[PDB]
């Protein structure tokens, strides 16, 4: 490997500031520019600005209200963007990318989800979903798990720590009285359960919590 | 500042067929155009740089072409992993600008939903809540209705629904329907049923569990 | 190694360093100026050659005060280098002609 | 002369490849580019690509799916285009042309008709058409000949080996159960027949067959 490393989330209060970061690795030349791109939920990409760490020289998108201030620490191979005096227009995902000075973004970060709200950070409650005792199975069987009462977004839901790729849906969160809820679904051959173990792992970056929860048939 | 126009915004093609996305620049930019793929909740991914030059990593299926103001990304034989948002970006003149973007969308054969009902967990009831979860999974087209019944009588309060974007495994849709009560309100009904009306099935697909 | 051939050679190396520094510095100078085309390193390098030789096609040119100040140093390094080769060739021919006249 | 020489036809099976050729003669400079142009039935011309034989350097139309690979053999003054993994979208006439590097196609080949089908090569049956015994003639008389049950296209129909230009129509083929049929018509002063001989000659390049068939009054 991962070339650009970003935090997964920050909550910020209306009128507060925040300092996003980006740690580069792999080849880090003098010629390299770090870019910042802003994607609001269900909108497209917006170029926000660029810094050259070697010279520390920075340019900004002047087509929008200036919220950003780009800084680089050449010792710790790290680019920072100070976003100050934020409203809810500023709630979005912010990516860093690396451009070698030939004009295209070769490599992106995973991006930082910045939620600007007056609410408070809540870790999710996680609940198994094994089928009711009265359900005839087939060649396959659908299990799931219920991540509810978290703020802010996002959460990351994996099945057996990444080793279960096929058969997985995660549904988009809904928002109830300043708390989010989603469900994830997994579908395994019925033979392979519960003989072989099935665990949902649920990271919530804004609260530093990561919980596992095993899916056993119902007692 | 250069204006990248991507029309149309959504593009519906059938599996295996050739697809073309247009990017028009507001003024001539030579070949200084690059294309990114963004899957649901992914980062953008370089596909093509300088209009036609390949990035290694990228199926030969992906090509690009064009010069001046008219640019085209092509996918010959669209597959389900191609479902994503496609953006163009210019490096001809300062500053770099992006296109508004284009959703690719595959029209597969109709699929009926696998329906699945889930009672509250004993970890959850312990905390004074009860969430009954229904999954309608792997159906096409995306249009579907989910009706809740407690004890043969239709329910509406407490039901939040959520739909997935088109799946980049099998071009299908999914939806979670989630009825949420106190432990109390749950405790004094017996039969919870979730009913799916889809175009694949003139009968509803119903899934019940009784608490007793 | 006579002075004139050492100078000619020195000017050749120095021109190459000026083409490279000038490419880098022009890009740095020009990004941030809306409409600027002189903003990636590979064509900046093409620009610096085209300026140093004085061909000046005008496919690319700086539009900022610092881009233009950089461009002036590239013009002058280029005109001086190439003039210092002409002067070194003139020094060779004059010596040869003396030797031939029998002088 | 004839400057560019192409085969008249190739049949190719879906998913198969084929190697079209073009033998140049007349002035063949170092500066010369050979071009390939594709015309689908009742469509216009499409530039497909170019090769310079002296250097063997080749460029392609990148606006379309890449099926071509251009090669030159400088010894045998011959340009080749390998068209691989063909579907029915690839059924067309392909011309070679010669450009002297000043941008226009001075001289074309006759083109190769490439049919991509799973059917089989059938030579045509050829049948006289002399008038019925009960038809009053005029100053002119219409004879003809009936080329039927051939695949693939095309056929070439001449009258007395090319020496009869005026008075000739050949009709477009129709397609019946994987076989083509056309008719050609000729019209000569009635005096000049059958005193003077009238023969239809019918080449079918895909099967290497060329048959003559004389038009005599009916027995």
């Amino acid at each position: 490997q991962v070339q650009l490393q970003q935090p997964g989330a920050e909550l910020v209060k209306p009128g507060a500031s925040v300092k996003l970061s980006c740690k580069a690795s792999g080849y880090t030349f003098t010629s390299d520019w770090i870019h910042w791109v802003k994607q609001r939920p269900g909108h497209g990409l917006e170029w926000i600005g660029e810094i050259i760490p070697s010279y520390g020289r920075a340019n900004y998108n002047e087509k929008i209200q200036k919220k950003a201030t780009l800084t680089a620490d050449k010792s710790s191979s790290t680019a920072f963007m100070q976003l100050s005096s934020l409203t809810s227009e500023d709630s979005a995902v912010y990516y860093c990318a690396r451009e070698r000075g030939d004009g295209y973004f070769a490599v992106w970060g995973a991006g930082t989800t910045v939620t600007v709200s007056s609410a408070k950070t809540t870790p999710p409650s996680v609940y198994p979903l094994a089928p009711g005792s009265a359900a005839q199975t087939n060649s396959m069987v659908t299990l799931g798990c219920l991540v509810k009462g978290y703020f802010p977004e996002p959460v990351t839901v994996t099945w057996n720590s990444g080793s279960l790729s096929s058969g997985v849906h995660t549904f988009p969160a809904v928002l109830q009285s300043d708390l989010y809820t989603l469900s994830s679904s997994v579908t395994v051959p019925s033979s392979s359960w519960p003989s072989e173990t099935v665990t949902c792992n649920v990271a919530h970056p804004a609260s530093s919590t990561k919980v596992d929860k095993k899916i056993v048939p119902r007692d | 500042d250069i204006l990248l126009t991507q029309s149309p915004a959504i593009l519906s093609v059938s599996p295996g067929e050739r697809v073309s996305f247009s990017c028009r620049a507001s003024q001539s930019i030579g070949t200084d155009i690059h294309w990114y793929q963004q899957r649901t909740n992914g980062s953008p991914r370089l596909l093509i740089k300088y209009a036609s030059e390949s990035i290694s990593g990228i199926p030969s299926r992906f090509s690009g072409s064009g010069s001046g103001t008219d640019f085209t990304l092509s996918i010959n034989s669209v597959e389900s992993e191609d479902i994503a948002n496609y953006y163009c970006q210019q490096s001809n003149r300062w500053p770099f600008t992006f296109g508004s973007g284009t959703k690719l969308e595959i029209k597969r054969a109709d699929a009926a939903p696998t329906v699945s009902i889930f009672p509250p967990s004993s970890e959850q009831l312990t905390s004074g809540g009860a969430s009954v979860v229904c999954f309608l999974n792997n159906f096409y087209p995306k249009d579907i209705n989910v009706k809740w019944k407690i004890d043969g009588s239709e329910r509406q309060n407490g039901v939040l629904n959520s739909w997935t974007d088109q799946d980049s495994k099998d071009s299908t849709y999914s939806m979670s329907s989630t009825l949420t009560l106190t432990k109390d309100e749950y405790e004094r009904h017996n039969s919870y049923t979730c009913e799916a009306t889809h175009k694949t099935s003139t009968s509803p697909i119903v899934k019940s569990f009784n608490r007793n | 190694s006579a002075l004139h051939w050492r100078a000619a050679g020195a000017a050749t190396v120095l021109l190459v360093i000026v083409l490279l520094a000038g490419s880098y510095l022009a890009v740095l100078a020009e990004r941030g100026a809306p409409g600027a085309q002189l903003i990636t390193y590979p064509r900046a390098l093409w620009w610096s050659v085209v300026t140093a030789t004085t061909v000046g096609y005008g496919d690319l040119y700086p539009v900022t005060l610092w881009g233009r100040c950089v461009a002036v140093v590239v013009m002058v390094a280029g005109i001086t280098s190439f003039g210092l080769v002409t002067a070194a060739l003139a020094t060779w021919f004059v010596g040869r002609e003396q030797e031939r006249r029998g002088h």
